């Protein structure tokens, strides 16, 4: 790895390779072999366009007692969990998802943005969850979630999704896995040449 | 016609020139080993003119960490290299953390050359992360006493 | 101090180079930045891609004495065929010498 | 040129105005070195106060100066838009001070490239500068190219 | 070529003297043990004319205190040194506190 | 540092250490010898020529 | 190579005098027993050096 | 000195040449100036080019 | 310096750094030689013209 971080040999010529073109970067074979380099460019961070929760459900789940919802109350809601959400900053927002037992197969969801100190608490439904005989999610899979505007970064809105999450008899309601394509600013660490000849900067 | 053999032979001379002293060094904290790279010299025929050097690589990977305990000595993981300047003011990079305090009190290595970083100023003292590198000191004069302003 | 409270006096700078392999070896196990190993990049231990820094310890050459000495090996038999592929080409001349 | 990172999370600091002695009055600071028509060195500092979510004061002053004016007013404003990349701002035309009667250099400083994100806490990426000072031939060489050139 | 054989010979034969005369010295009242610091001599070319020996470092770590029953013997705890003069009123410096 | 009436300070000689140490010192010696070696017979190969 | 043993047997040493300082101090009011705490030394290589 | 004072007595003195090559051998290991190496530049250890 | 009652200064003579060096000489004697005998062999295709 030369000064200007082209791949070279120990003669100086240059190695040559088919570069990555895009946002996210994908190897574009169409193009003709160009030098391969490995900048230091910081990489810049990506405000979120696509989240997914999924979650298991209990079936025998009583009914929330203390009506209406309030977000500090704990006995309040049946679930809640934490998703973190990037701006166009890189700003962390930790979307909270509260999950009340309406009736039968039937659970409403709340969003609530807690890194944002200034922003209300939600007080009507942003998505009701159907599940149907058994488990099998029907309807309300997919909402537009909208973030807060913290420290004058632009709010990332965002589709998020609770498909294949099943309600049954499973003993309590735990958070299966949450993923999210945004990231934060970061700098190169390492880089590795993969079996398959791709050059990967971690 | 010695053109290749002699070419060989003075390859193989650096070569074992190299193997001898990575073999001396074995004990040098902070020393890298090396290794020659060949290349051939084809020139117009098709008879293989012979064969050169093309340089000597450095094997930049870490060595064990030994506990020698000496509080001055310290050892570096991963990536990294310590500053150190000479008398001259040129910069010099080395991984042989054996630093001592000479008289003038300034933490030099083995060979005297001075350690450098941030250094500190203001009262109290902060590290100045972003001032120019430095050398480091460490005087022995008496700390003043800082009048009760916040209780 | 004496007075129970301590003075930071200095922080140690670290160096990270794009080209390890151009550092240019000066001796006395010193290493000087040249055109090819690139400008020194400075930061702090532990941070950016700058490795922690152990007390009390030193860090040992990784030269492996096995495989030196088999490469020493390897090499003279090495130099022994150049050798005589040198003698080769002296009794060449030489037969031509006595034509 | 100096090319930095800022946080977006950085909280403004309490100590208004700002004051080099006050460590609470900025949020970054950052050095330069730079060398006049004669090739004297002028450490010139420059400090990043945060004021509003994506506006950041820029102060300098010239460290190697003893009659150099205090900083009471901010030298420029780098604003960055609500994607973290700098919109306006980021060049401004700086002198430093007059040593031992030298003729004060004025300089264009830039922080092209600069941006503002959430990055783990503020870093200069990087800094440079076009002068020197005076330098003495020390070695000569013929590069691969034939370029002949004198270190 | 032979120079880099010779000079690693000479580090290694420096380093096991260090190590001798710590060993021969276990038992001596007051005596820091040594280590040889090696430094390599690369001078223009890459090819690593060698090593050299850069100094030989005392280990300065506070040894054990051993009683013995004797009013004149006393150690030096921490750091210090008992000063000394000798017959040309020259000084010099020891940790070891046997006097008589 | 403060003084102790009635002991001395024994030597921070550790035995083991400088055993080890002894025994990877013969081992470099033995290496840098078998460099030596290697070298003499290239030279006897180049002079017997 | 050597290093690792080296580490080992330091440790082991380590342990060892530990072990006979406190049997040393078994009258000894208001002594606290020690304990040595042991870590491997991995560094860079698979083979997790000392 | 026995006077606990140190006293110089002189610098040894460095001189570079704008053609080595040029220098006339006198031999026993020593070098004579000539008009082809042109005249040696004086100076001290470690400054300079020297 | 100082007189010390009861012992002798030893000689100074390493016998590993003298052996080293005999190794060295002798592999200069022999190429010396080799030299003389190129000439020798000069001497001799220039004799039998």
């Amino acid at each position: 790895l030369d000064e200007n971080r082209n791949l070279v040999n120990m003669q100086g010529m240059q190695l040559t390779g088919y570069p990555a073109t895009g946002t996210p970067p994908t190897i574009q074979q169409g193009a003709n072999p160009a030098p391969i380099t490995i900048p230091n460019t910081l990489m810049a961070a990506k405000s979120t366009t696509t989240a997914s929760m999924q979650i298991n459900l209990n079936s025998t789940d009583p009914v929330p007692s203390k009506t209406p919802f309030s977000v500090s109350d704990a006995d309040s809601y049946n679930k809640k969990g934490t998703v973190t959400v990037y701006d166009s900053q890189g700003n962390a927002h930790d979307m909270n998802v509260y999950f009340v037992k309406t009736k039968d197969n039937e659970w409403a969801v709340y969003t609530h943005d807690s890194s944002d100190p200034a922003a209300t608490a939600p007080t009507t439904a942003s998505t009701t969850l159907k599940f149907n005989e058994n488990g099998i999610l029907e309807s309300g899979g997919t909402v537009n979630i909208t973030t807060g505007t913290i420290n004058g970064a632009t709010a990332a809105t965002f589709s998020l999704s609770f498909l294949n999450s099943m309600q049954q008899n499973t003993g309590a309601n735990n958070i299966v896995a949450t993923n999210q394509n945004g990231y934060k600013p970061g700098d190169l660490v390492s880089y590795q040449i993969n079996n398959d000849g791709t050059v990967v900067g971690n | 016609s010695f053109s290749q053999a002699v070419s060989g032979l003075n390859a193989a001379a650096t070569n074992l020139d190299v193997i001898g002293n990575n073999i001396a060094n074995s004990a040098t904290y902070g020393f890298k080993s090396g290794t020659a790279s060949f290349a051939d010299m084809f020139a117009g025929s098709k008879v293989g003119l012979g064969v050169k050097v093309a340089g000597i690589t450095q094997d930049f990977t870490d060595g064990t960490t030994t506990n020698t305990g000496r509080g001055l000595d310290v050892a570096i993981s991963q990536n990294g290299f310590f500053r150190l300047v000479d008398s001259n003011g040129s910069v010099f990079y080395s991984r042989n953390g054996q630093f001592k305090l000479d008289e003038n009190r300034n933490l030099v290595n083995m060979q005297g050359m001075q350690l450098t970083g941030y250094p500190a100023t203001g009262t109290p003292p902060t590290i100045q992360q972003g001032a120019n590198p430095a050398p480091i000191t460490i005087p022995n004069t008496l700390m003043a006493a800082k009048s009760t302003t916040t209780a | 101090y004496s007075n129970e409270q301590e003075q930071v006096l200095g922080q140690i700078v670290l160096a990270n180079f794009a080209n390890n392999e151009g550092l240019a070896s000066q001796g006395d196990n010193v290493w000087a930045a040249t055109q090819a190993s690139g400008v020194a990049l400075l930061g702090t231990a532990g941070s950016g891609n700058f490795g922690k820094l152990t007390n009390g310890a030193l860090e040992a050459s990784n030269v492996d004495l096995s495989k030196e000495l088999v490469n020493m090996i390897v090499a003279q038999r090495n130099y022994q065929s150049n050798a005589q592929t040198i003698k080769t080409q002296d009794q060449i001349l030489n037969t031509l010498v006595n034509l």
